[PDB]
RNA sequence: GGCAUAGUUGC
DNA sequence: TCTGAATTTACGGGCGCAACTATGCCGGACG
DNA sequence: CGTCCGGTCTTCGCCCGTAAATTCAGA
């Protein structure tokens, strides 16, 4: 019905012809009688009749009256949609400037006649004076008079000469401008200028009269002449309980704009003095400010009770206007809401719904079972059959619930299991019946939490609740490879008490035949649940060519493990059921039968899993007592020490030896140590505190303790809280963040005394209060990604592109963080990645790297591998199936549709919403240097003269276990490439001293210095050797700060020595602030000092991360590669020159004084290398070290902070997030194609027009990246319609409006404000149709 | 609480809100999202047209149901016609261009 | 409220996250049984007609 | 009655074009002329029509032929009665 | 049958 | 005495989702 | 009870971004 949205301004024209009839009079109804008034706000002659097929008069009242009009009252007789959809209009007796064009800031009449908001606001409410048709005068154009300065110039300038007050003025001053005239000496003045300000300026305002001369609209519209009336039905008056009715903000604005208009009008008629008229004006200019956005300009005009009124702009903007309260998302019929129940007999395929709630949301269906047997001839008699509740009704009402899938949703749907589909059972109750494995899918326990049931009616709608919602085919999360239904807390704590082992048990070592009777004897009672046996096992291995291959061999395990071994499928091996099965282990054995044996096996093992951890658990009776929290009876000496060595410490301090700071410092210390000390000994205290005899020797073994078992299973609780069950509660901090000298030192079996709760409730508090306060930021996040990532849909198959990103393990650090299993798994590669031997290819280029070609990639000791991303494909408008790679919903590739936006903004914010000096070599291993360029000097000790050089520790097999920075000037040890031997430190350094280490060796001769201006003179009398230290241009005399002091080496003759490896002399330019202990004429040796020179978050983190905010002191970087030179007196701040060999000289750059640098003075650096110290912008990064650069730096960093929170999410959301941030570029060179010099256009726009050019003779137009925030991201796209349901929504309509866009509903968000099948998934088929068809 | 069909709101022909008055849930933003992220199209049409504020669309929708034929006709959201009007009512001009 | 021999347990999951499992023993004798007195108010207004 | 549908996209790799495929089969089992290719088993049209794409005899291309076939039959016999 | 306030529940 | 830049200051926008109960309200001042 | 026009006192958060006014640093 229609392809595309535009918009524009509305000419009065335009706008008359909309309305079907002017409003005069400010009246609504009589309120004796509901009929409307004459031509009131609420009209019948205007909007249509108040009925159906019903005049006002009652002359005619029926549909053979279809079309005619009566004469007694002129209310076309039709239907009542009419009244929902007329419109009329107000005939203002003066123009009025509309709010929006004035204070959009930027504001569009402000800069379109190029004057400022005040001189425009002063102007139009009528208090300032603006001439038109200057003339010969001493007036100009644009100038601003007041009244004074009006009334002299109409006493000198009585001549024809105009300057008018208000909306007048402003509309002729619109009126009277062409737009090419201005826009070319605009263009010329932008070109001649010079200047950056006048030149931004201008580029902006050029921007705006070309916007405005490509469209149809003109800039005289932006001045309203007729106001748009809303159709009455859409402001309705709801009558209440008596005569009064409901006074819709609508209405009263429009009452007070038609009163104040009414009242000019009069004014005008009887020609009232200039004042009275120019003060109604101005009443009609607020009033009309008031019914559009209300608020801009003084106060919004309350009108009850002294709350601002509602306007059209605050109607259609903010969390309470149509887009997201009733377009993005709307109340659904067919559903319904009640308190959820666990019913753990259900299968995970279906979901146990009342039965009262089943027979109201099936009502339709049952109507039509009804009638379809016949039971009813008429809708009522089967609703009527339906309301009593009959006995046949029950059984149609189970005929079609059969197999007609229902959706659960838990209130706040973080990720997308938050709602998914279960075929019903009819439950005898109010409470829905919930499978338990789901809970963690929707994070939703039995506290009386509420969820919403939802019908699907089209077959295309239960076909997709089949196929795609079914609990049964979300197993995996979207977020992790990991399964989301892993069994929680009474499955695991059941397993976990089934296969364990004690030392002598009932029946311990006898032989059993299978897990049959080993199941027999436990329910007889012979032999306990957890007896040392020997069992005859068949396990099949499906090792053949998909086939099973049984085996049969004698397996010594516990009677529990065999019995649970009868639950597991053919194709596992045995190994996963001979541990103790925690709750990671059973997450393993899950996600391996996933793996190995499909789909359908692992939900069969899901539903027996659980029945039998249930069961046995129900039978251990796993219970707990106070009794079982066991103190460790030997923390006496623990804690009586620890008050020894406080009161120690205290003796110290009161002689005076130590200070408060370092005692509070020591106190805490030693507290903490304490506190660990005791928890460990609690800890070993109660998982060896059973030890089992009656045979002979003692033996230890793991104990049976409750809380113990309850912890380690992984059920529920870890070691803080069980730790502070029993061991000392820790370490609480006062709100400010200082740690209380003396922590709580009693646990919660031991009753807290009333300081150690107050402080319990300090940290309880902030805690409530933090999670009541981040919940903000998280979800404000989250729809921000959203908005983001919501067109970049899965559109090619392959994109058919041979770029990628040099995946590796990531190592903080410490140990493997991440290994290059988790971070390859799921990503076909780039290039062909070779064997580490000799250029033998391993893996072919383009397979999906599966979990065999990952093991067997481990298995072959490789490190480095390149790995297509989402960033770096060259699709149009969406995103190859390849380049994504894995779905990490299911074992396969991702299908060519399913949309990857979405899934990553929700996997990226779901858990933000939950919770967010020496190298002491830990490995035997090699040390290599990457980016080094050192120096032996005389003691033997290796000192670096790069700054970029990272020390890595290479094993026997080539892998990298450990990294480390190595600054400028560090010690060293050891050689490069020489194995070294773990367990020592192999580097030092002074982290407080930036030494000067030379390059060749001879003697110091201080050149270019005079004493007295260039250095100050300090005599140390605590060690008797004084120093000749250099002060900064502002810090020393005024004598000798145009010049920069060098330290040169000579021979024993006095000459100059040569740089090694250029002709250039080795001169060390020193800065301020220097320690050069050493005097004039001292030797030296190679590398070796001579100077000393002295010196976040989490959600919020990840939040600046993405909206890509430049930190507050970034490291400045080079642009280009070449020699680097000082320039100017620092004026202002130092300044910098970089000159490359053939290219740009004079490239310089602007550097504060008041930070350290990093290069010296003959360094030859390359674009991207470091010039200072600090966070590193994303935009300079983007700039000049590319695409992949940043990309992986953002990926880096935000996957820190969430393992630091001990949180997994897959590369692939981050990666594809970061690529909708870079999706603007900006043009520089014009090359051969039509886009302007500097204008922002979109990338893949400027890809395919260059695309089309490098095919024909022509030359492309060379781009330049830029990175743009998620918000900025999201607010500047292509089609209005996303961005206005975003945030922003009056800037993003007033852009839209003046430029005249269009909107090609390409995205997601679109299509849902305009309600047709999504471009994402069952709908791709569908808009495919629609892309062949035109 | 449960809703078949019930009363509907003026402004936008949107079922009520609540339960002392005979309503539905709401769907909201984050939950057409878990359906986006899905592949789920034709069930998120049905959602937020024919059984949210599709007057023809709901009615045939019931009729059909009625009948024992599960299809719809998708139509046009009536709180897209009132964001229409709204915008409207202001000088800015928006149109559904023709196809 | 009332007070009744609790036990803790799990019991084939019909306790699994946080739930409560009732004997008929608590509904028979009705210990936790609680009148709701509800009010309900019908107006004749003066309207028109 | 269906607890999967893996066996089903496993036939037809999309996950997609599956949902399309099975709502026109259940269409055609529905409004409805046709009838069940495999014994119905007190099923609704939906686990009919996956079942059906299941044994492997009904996908796109095989729908779009008996389509065509009837359409042409419709032609025949329409045309037989006209001339 | 829409707005405002208060309180409450799950996160 | 002018003039471009960087800085500072002023001011516009955002601050999660879902659900339930109650009350009070269309306005208080002239024929 | 029936109609009919509308303005003193209130601020009081945090963060970010962008545009307007002020001030360097010269020529
Ligand atoms: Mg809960
Ligand atoms: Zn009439
Ligand atoms: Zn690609």
């Amino acid at each position: 019905e229609f392809d595309a949205i535009k918009i524009a301004l509305a000419s009065p024209d335009m706008i008359r012809s909309w309305s079907f009839g002017e409003v005069k009079k400010p009246e609504t109804i009589n309120y004796r009688t509901f009929k409307p008034e004459r031509d009131g706000l609420f009209c019948a002659r205007i909007f249509g009749p108040v009925k159906d097929y019903e005049c006002l008069c009652g002359k005619y009242k029926r549909l053979k009256h279809r079309g005619v009009i009566c004469e007694k009252c002129g209310v076309e007789v039709t239907q009542t949609k009419v009244r929902r959809e007329r419109m009329g209009h107000i005939e203002l007796a003066s123009p009025t400037a509309h709010i929006w064009f004035l204070k959009s800031l930027p504001s569009r009449i402000g800069l379109l006649l190029d004057m400022p908001l005040r001189d425009i606001e002063r102007v139009l409410y009528f208090e300032s004076y603006v001439v038109i048709e200057g003339g010969m005068t001493n007036l100009e154009r644009q100038q601003i008079l007041t009244e004074e300065q009006y009334l002299d110039a109409l006493e000198e300038f009585g001549d024809e000469f105009d300057a008018k007050m208000g909306a007048e003025a402003i509309q002729a001053l619109l009126k009277s401008m062409d737009l090419e005239q201005e826009c070319e000496q605009l263009r010329e003045e932008l070109n001649e200028t010079n200047s950056e300000t006048k030149r931004k300026k201008l580029t902006k305002r050029i921007k705006l009269l070309e916007a405005f001369v490509q469209s149809g609209n003109k800039p005289e519209w932006m001045i309203l002449t007729v106001l748009p009336v809303l159709p009455p039905d859409l402001r309705p008056l709801v009558p209440l309980d008596g005569g009064r009715f409901a006074t819709s903000d609508l209405n009263d604005l429009y009452r007070r704009v038609i009163n104040r208009n009414n009242r000019l009008k009069r004014l005008l008629d009887l020609a009232a003095p200039d004042i009275i008229v120019r003060n109604e004006k101005r009443m009609l200019q607020e009033a009309v400010d008031a019914l559009l956005d209300n608020g801009r300009r003084g106060r919004a005009i309350t009108g009850s009770n002294k709350r601002p009124l509602k306007s059209l702009a605050d109607m259609i903007k903010g969390k309470q206007g149509r887009f997201r309260q009733n377009l993005l998302g709307k109340r659904v019929d067919y559903s319904g809401r009640s308190v959820i129940t666990v019913g753990p007999y259900l299968r995970l395929h279906q979901c146990g719904l009342p039965k009262k709630m089943a027979l109201e949301l099936f009502k339709p269906f049952i109507y039509g079972k009804l009638e379809l047997r016949g039971l009813a001839t008429t809708i009522k008699a089967a609703k009527k059959m339906v309301e009593r509740e009959e006995a046949v009704v029950w059984d149609i009402l189970d005929e079609v619930i059969r197999e007609h899938p229902v959706l659960l949703n838990r209130a706040p749907t973080l990720h997308r299991l938050g709602i998914q589909a279960f075929e019903p059972v009819l439950i005898e109750g109010k409470a829905i019946q919930l499978h338990p494995l789901v809970c963690a899918a929707y994070n939703a326990d039995f506290d009386g939490d509420q969820m919403a049931v939802h019908v699907p009616l089209t077959l295309e709608a239960q076909l997709e609740a089949r196929a795609l919602m079914m609990s049964t085919n979300n197993i995996l999360s979207p977020a992790n490879g990991e399964p989301i239904i892993v069994p929680s807390q009474d499955v695991v704590l059941g397993l976990y008490y089934m296969t364990r082992d004690c030392v002598n048990a009932k029946g311990e070592g006898m032989v059993l035949t299978g897990p049959k009777e080993a199941e027999r004897l436990y329910r007889s009672g012979l032999a306990s649940l957890h007896a040392r046996v020997k069992v005859r096992i068949t396990e099949y291995e499906k090792d053949a060519n998909g086939e099973l291959v049984a085996k049969t061999s004698l397996k010594d395990t516990t009677v529990g493990r065999a019995i649970l071994w009868m639950i597991v499928p053919k194709g596992l091996p045995y190994s996963i059921v001979n541990q103790a099965l925690g709750k990671k282990a059973i997450s393993k054995m899950l996600n391996t039968c996933y793996r190995i044996l499909g789909l359908k096996p692992t939900v069969i093992f899901a539903d027996q899993i659980m029945y039998t951890g249930f069961a046995y658990a129900a039978r251990s009776g796993a219970s707990v007592g106070i009794d079982d929290m066991v103190i460790p009876e030997k923390k006496h000496e623990i804690i009586s020490e620890a008050e020894a060595e406080v009161a120690e410490i205290q003796e110290q301090f009161q002689s005076g030896l130590v200070t408060a700071g370092e005692r509070y410092n020591k106190v805490i210390d030693i507290w903490a140590a304490a506190n660990d000390r005791v928890s460990k000994a609690m800890m070993d205290n109660l998982q060896t505190e059973t030890v089992i005899n009656r045979d002979g020797q003692e033996e230890k073994q793991v104990s049976f303790n409750s809380i113990y078992m309850m912890a380690d299973s992984g059920a529920r609780g870890s070691a803080a809280q069980i730790r502070q069950l029993a061991g000392m509660r820790g370490l609480m901090a006062k709100p400010d963040g200082s740690i209380i000298e003396t922590p709580i030192t009693a646990n919660f079996r031991e009753g807290l005394n009333v300081l150690q709760y107050f402080i319990s409730t300090h940290g309880a508090r902030k805690g409530l209060a933090d999670t009541a306060l981040k919940t903000a930021n998280s979800g404000y996040l989250t729809r921000r990604l959203v908005d983001v990532a919501q067109d970049l849909v899965v559109t090619e198959d392959d994109c058919g592109t041979h770029e990628g990103i040099m995946m590796t393990p990531v190592i903080e650090g410490g140990d493997v963080k991440e290994p290059l299993r988790d971070r390859v798994l799921g990503r076909v590669t780039a290039e062909d990645v070779l064997k580490p031997g000799t250029a033998d290819i391993l893996v072919p280029r383009n397979t999906l790297l599966h979990e065999q070609w990952c093991d067997l990639l481990e298995e072959n000791s490789v490190d480095a591998v390149k790995v297509r991303s989402v960033v770096s494909c060259d699709t149009d408008f969406g995103v190859c199936a390849h380049c994504y790679g894995r779905d990490l919903a299911r074992g396969h590739i991702i299908n060519k549709g399913e949309a990857i936006g979405v899934i990553a903004a929700q996997s990226i914010g779901e858990p933000g919403t939950q919770l967010t000096s020496s190298i002491q070599v830990k490995n035997k291993g090699s040390i290599k240097l990457s980016n080094v360029k050192s120096v032996v000097n005389s003691s033997g000790k290796l000192v670096i003269t790069s700054r970029n050089t990272e020390l890595k520790l290479i094993d026997e097999f080539g892998r990298t276990k450990e990294s480390y920075k190595v600054p400028y000037g560090a010690v060293l040890a050891k050689g490069d490439g020489e194995q070294v031997a773990g367990g020592e430190t192999v580097a030092n350094w002074d982290p407080h001293t930036m030494p000067v280490i030379t390059e060749v060796s001879g003697f110091v001769r201080f050149t270019d210095m005079i004493d007295g201006q260039t250095i100050t003179r300090q005599t140390d009398e605590l060690t008797g050797l004084s120093s000749l230290v250099v002060l900064d241009s502002a810090e020393r005399t005024a004598g000798g700060k145009d010049l920069r002091p060098a330290l040169k080496i000579v021979d024993a003759q006095g000459n100059d020595v040569l740089i090694p490896g250029t002709d250039m002399p080795a001169q060390y330019f020193l800065p301020g602030k220097a320690i050069v202990q050493l005097e004039d004429g001292v030797q030296i040796s190679s590398g070796d000092t001579l100077a000393r020179i002295p010196q976040t978050g989490g959600l919020p983190r990840v939040a600046d991360l993405f909206e890509a905010r430049r930190p507050k002191e970034p490291a400045i970087l080079a642009e280009i590669s070449g020699i680097v030179s000082f320039g100017k007196e620092t004026k202002g701040k130092r300044r910098l020159v970089i000159t490359p060999v053939d290219g740009s000289d004079p490239y310089e750059e602007m550097i504060p004084k008041w930070r350290q640098l990093n290069v010296f003075e003959g360094e030859r650096v390359e674009r991207g290398d470091v010039i200072s110290d600090g966070p590193e912008a994303p935009h300079d990064i983007l700039r000049l070290r590319g695409v992949h650069a940043v990309t992986r730096y953002i990926v880096n960093e935000v996957q820190d902070v969430y393992r630091l929170q001990g949180v997994k999410i897959n590369d692939k959301h981050i990666e594809v997030i970061v690529r909708q941030m870079l999706r603007k570029a900006t043009i520089v060179n014009a090359g051969s194609s039509d886009f302007l010099e500097g204008e922002q256009v979109e990338y893949s726009r400027v890809k395919i027009a260059n695309r089309e050019l490098e095919a024909n003779g022509k030359v492309g137009a060379t781009y330049s990246r830029d990175l743009l925030g998620i918000t900025k991201a999201s607010l500047a796209t292509e089609s209005f319609i996303s961005a206005a349901s975003f945030q922003e929504t009056t800037r993003v309509l007033t852009e839209a409006a003046v430029a005249g866009k269009r909107d090609e509903l390409r995205g997601l968000k679109e299509n849902v404000i305009v309600g047709r099948l999504i471009p994402a998934g069952t709908g791709y088929a569908y808009h495919q149709d629609r892309m062949r068809r035109r | 609480h449960a809703r078949s069909t019930g009363s509907y709101s003026l402004v936008t022909q949107q079922p009520l809100g609540g339960k002392a008055q005979f309503g539905g849930q709401r769907f909201g933003e984050m939950e057409v999202w878990a359906l986006e992220a899905y592949g789920a199209a034709y069930t998120l049409q049905e959602m937020l047209t024919v059984k949210s504020d599709d007057v023809n669309g709901r009615t045939k929708m019931y009729k059909n149901i009625v009948d024992g034929n599960h299809q719809m006709e998708p139509g046009m959201p009536e709180s897209f016609n009132v964001l229409l009007k709204e915008i409207r009512s202001l000088g800015i001009n928006i149109e559904l261009e023709d196809e | 409220g009332q007070n009744m021999r609790v036990a803790f347990m799990p019991w084939n999951g019909y306790n699994f996250e946080d739930s409560i499992l009732v004997s008929e023993r608590v509904v028979q004798e009705d210990r936790f049984t609680t009148i709701h007195i509800q009010e309900l108010a019908c107006v004749s207004r003066d309207t028109k007609l | 009655a269906r607890v999967t549908v893996q066996d089903a996209v496993e036939k037809i790799g999309n996950r997609f074009d599956l949902v399309l495929v099975a709502a026109r089969r259940a269409r055609q089992m529905q409004v409805g002329g046709k009838d069940p290719l495999v014994p119905e088993e007190n099923d609704k049209t939906t686990v009919i029509a996956l079942r059906e794409i299941e044994e492997g005899l009904i996908n796109n291309q095989i729908l779009d032929v008996r389509e065509r076939q009837e359409q042409q039959e419709q032609e025949a016999a329409e045309l037989q009665a006209v001339t």
